[PDB]
RNA sequence: CUUGAGUCUCGUAGAGGGGGGUAGAAUUCCAGGUGUAGCGGUGAAAUGCGUAGAGAUCUGGAGGAAUACCGGUGGCGAAGGCGGCCCCCUGGACGAAGACUGACGCUCAGGUGCGAAAGCGUGGGGAGCAAACAGGAUUAGAUACCCUGGUAGUCCACGCCGUAAACGAUGUCGACUUGGAGGUUGUGCCCAGGCGUGGCUUCCGGAGCUAACGCGUUAAGUCGACCGCCUGGGGAGUACGGCCGCAAGGUUAAAACUCAAAUGAAUUGACGGGGG
């Protein structure tokens, strides 16, 4: 999991304030570093299976918010996926 | 990360203990490492034969240490056959009270 | 040269009992089955053919001269008791009665079931 | 002592078994088939082979039938076998043929 | 299990000290267990056999008041 | 439970006087049926005793 | 908009997963010491092993595989499954109080992944066990059941295979509807004990449901959303074609023909090399 100071970090770049925990941005935020952080953990670790599962869950849950982000307000989506650096 | 490590050293060898005792808690404290306890129960009867021994030297050491010292505490343990067994276990908070030796 | 204290190895298996009475740093002396004492087949499987065999056994141990015994079982079989209380019988002192059953903590797979 | 080991050469020769087959007088070709790979594989062992016919109920009163089965087998195994007892009569409801190796 | 022979106790006495050792250790029922292999769904079965047994008897006594 | 009245929060692998009180003459572990131990401190008990038993403060088998 | 669904903070339990190390016990083997005629095996035997010294006992070594006791209708996991101890990397669940986002949800044809054991490919390894196989028996026969051996395999790495009575023979998600006795894991309050409140789980049973057996707040009850599937027995999960696979084969899936049944539960007998 992403420490109590990285998630802080995050909470207050992302965040419109440090209480602002629940935004679409934030959470986006938090799962994008720990995707990226777990790509180091299966590239050693191939046949991890039942770790991978919830890594494909954080995957999907990101998706699906994104998508939601997209049509609730499009300004704010490509924001978002030029910061994080994601294509889609 | 709050670790915890017992070793055995042969009998024989038990005026190294004050020795490796310093050399240990050396590489601790020159990584920003706390000793939290240590103690030296001495020799005492061992339940079945280690190699052989009937007796073995027991030293406790509470410790909080950035990973990788304790990684070469471990690599030193191995190859100083003096050493007869080793444990480095973890804790969630700091031992500082005596054990009952 | 006389001994005075040994010790008596029973094996006790379920088709045979073995005897062999050693000194104490188990250098054997002299044994006795219950295959060697007439019994065969499912005969030296008894109480009986071990205590014949125990009798068998503390007449080699004669000319050592032993008083005293430690007692070494080992085995499920029918010869456990009987062995014992025909050595005490022999006129040896038992010490010490000590099962050494091996058990693996676990170790290796056992043979097929017998389908009969 | 032992001696044992000699027993053991002594015994690497051999000790002939009387095999048992029984046929019938209706027996079909499969199953006759069948029991005659059982004789020549005694026969190749070296071993005798009490070869029987039974009869139940009125079958005794065609006994020319049994007849020809044991004929038969004796045929078959003429090259293999040499006959020792070949039947004259039912005794019981039965026929006895005993053939033996070559 | 071992059984030191006490100062003026007869052979009787302590062979009988030696089965109840014996018996309390179970030595014997582990080398009969450990005979023949036993496949882990044979295990299961026997397992959940006993328990539904010893379940059973507790409801039948008190199921008599 | 002697753990729940006293209020333990972890059995030490180093209390060989309390952890001989939980193994046999042969030295095996005792079940918690007979003890009348939790089944929470039942676990950490055992692991004790296994932890014991590496560092030869108590022995595996009563024939070593 | 906050009630569904999420995010954050503090804690708790766990054989959840991946990697590395290590401990004790046992089997086999090797090398010595003591010792001497048996061992081993069965219903009964024999094959086999032993005077080139076995088996037994003791000491030392070698190697592989699996973790007694704890251990539990105990626990964790989507399922398959997961059990010595220690470290490293890592997934999910649950509780308490708040704060935050603001319907972001539920289900899913095609698709994609995971998937016991056996099996396949290429390299390793090989104690014990053991298809095939070899010998010894039993028998009317005995290509078996029993005995002595024993190769693939079982183990490791990487790839393939994609099936099982893969079962709760019970699809996923949500709401509602009397009780009793337990287990396991949190938590509040009062004073260990007492009184509440969550999660998971085992057994009984009420209404209701059901052909019956039974199920019964963990529904097979009362409802709503979406998916999968059935349409007499055999022929047949077979043929042909397609797709997949190194192969073994898997998957999708008919028809002619033939029969008047096949089937589920329960009832009364009789029967059992079932019990009392
Ligand atoms: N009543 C009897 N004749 C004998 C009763 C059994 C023997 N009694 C014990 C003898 C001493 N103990 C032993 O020897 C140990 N056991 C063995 O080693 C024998 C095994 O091999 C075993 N399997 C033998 C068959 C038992 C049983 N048969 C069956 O049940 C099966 C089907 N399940 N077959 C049949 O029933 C028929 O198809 C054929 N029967 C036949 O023709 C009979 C067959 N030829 C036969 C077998 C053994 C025998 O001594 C004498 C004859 C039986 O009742 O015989
Ligand atoms: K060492
Ligand atoms: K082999
Ligand atoms: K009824
Ligand atoms: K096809
Ligand atoms: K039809
Ligand atoms: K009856
Ligand atoms: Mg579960
Ligand atoms: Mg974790
Ligand atoms: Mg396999
Ligand atoms: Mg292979
Ligand atoms: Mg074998
Ligand atoms: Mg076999
Ligand atoms: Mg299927
Ligand atoms: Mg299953
Ligand atoms: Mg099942
Ligand atoms: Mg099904
Ligand atoms: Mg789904
Ligand atoms: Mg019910
Ligand atoms: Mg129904
Ligand atoms: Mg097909």
């Amino acid at each position: 999991s992403l420490s109590t100071e990285a998630t802080a970090k995050i909470v207050s770049e992302f965040g419109r304030d440090a209480n602002d925990t629940g935004s679409t941005e934030v959470q986006v935020a938090l799962l994008t570093a720990q995707i990226n952080h777990l790509q180091g953990h299966f590239a050693e670790h191939k046949k991890d299976h039942h770790s991978r599962r919830g890594l494909l869950r954080m995957v999907s849950q990101r998706r699906k918010l994104l998508d939601y982000l997209k049509r609730k307000d499009v300004a704010r989506y490509t924001q978002l996926i030029e910061r994080l650096g994601l294509r889609r | 990360r709050h670790y915890e490590i017992v070793f055995m050293v042969h009998p024989d060898q038990s005026e190294q203990v004050p020795g490796m005792i310093e050399r240990y808690t050396a590489a601790i404290t020159g990584a920003e490492g706390k000793i939290h306890r240590l103690e030296d129960w001495g020799r005492r009867q061992l339940a079945y034969p280690i190699n052989k021994l009937h007796k073995a030297h027991y030293v406790l050491m509470n410790v909080e240490a950035p990973q990788e010292v304790i990684d070469e505490l471990e690599t030193t343990f191995r190859f100083n056959d003096a050493v007869i067994r080793s444990m480095v276990m973890r804790t969630k908070h700091a031992v500082t009270e005596a054990s009952p030796m | 040269k006389q001994v005075s204290d040994g010790v008596a190895h029973i094996h006790a298996s379920f088709n045979n009992t073995i005897v062999t009475i050693t000194d104490r740093q188990g250098n054997a002396l002299g044994w006795a089955t219950a295959g060697g004492s007439g019994f065969r087949g499912s005969r030296k499987s008894t109480p009986f053919a071990a205590q014949v065999a125990a009798e068998r056994c503390a007449d080699a141990v004669k000319e050592y001269g032993i008083k005293n015994l430690e007692v070494m079982v080992k085995g499920p079989g029918p010869g456990r008791e009987s062995t014992i209380r025909a050595l005490n019988a022999a006129g040896f002192r038992i010490t010490n009665i000590t099962d050494v059953t091996p058990i693996p903590h676990x170790g290796c797979r056992p043979p097929k079931k017998r389908r009969v | 002592e032992k001696s044992k080991s000699s027993k053991e050469q002594k015994k690497k020769q051999k000790v002939i078994q009387v095999k048992e087959i029984k046929f019938r007088p209706g027996t079909d070709e499969g199953d006759y088939q069948v029991k005659l790979r059982s004789l020549i594989r005694f026969l190749e062992e070296g071993d005798k082979a009490k070869i029987t016919l039974r009869f139940r109920g009125r079958e005794m009163a065609h006994q020319q039938i049994g007849m020809e089965v044991l004929n038969r087998v004796k045929d078959d195994l003429q090259e293999l076998a040499v006959v020792e007892s070949f039947p004259t009569k039912i005794e019981g409801r039965q026929m006895i043929m005993v053939l033996a190796p070559k | 299990p071992v059984i030191k022979v006490r100062e003026n106790e007869p052979f009787d006495v302590a062979l009988r000290r030696f089965k109840r050792s014996c018996e309390k250790a179970g030595v014997l029922a582990e080398v009969r267990r450990r005979e023949f292999y036993e496949k882990p769904t044979t295990e299961r079965k026997r397992a959940k056999a006993s328990a539904v047994k010893r379940h059973a008897k507790k409801l039948a006594r008190e199921n008599a008041r | 439970c002697r753990f729940t009245a006293e209020g333990v929060q972890e059995i030490d692998y180093k209390d060989i006087a309390t952890l001989k009180n939980y193994i046999t003459e042969s030295g095996k572990i005792v079940p918690s049926r007979i003890t009348g131990t939790r089944a929470k401190y039942q676990r950490q008990l055992a692991r004790a005793i296994k932890r014991a038993r590496y560092l030869s403060l108590l022995p595996y088998t009563d024939r070593h």
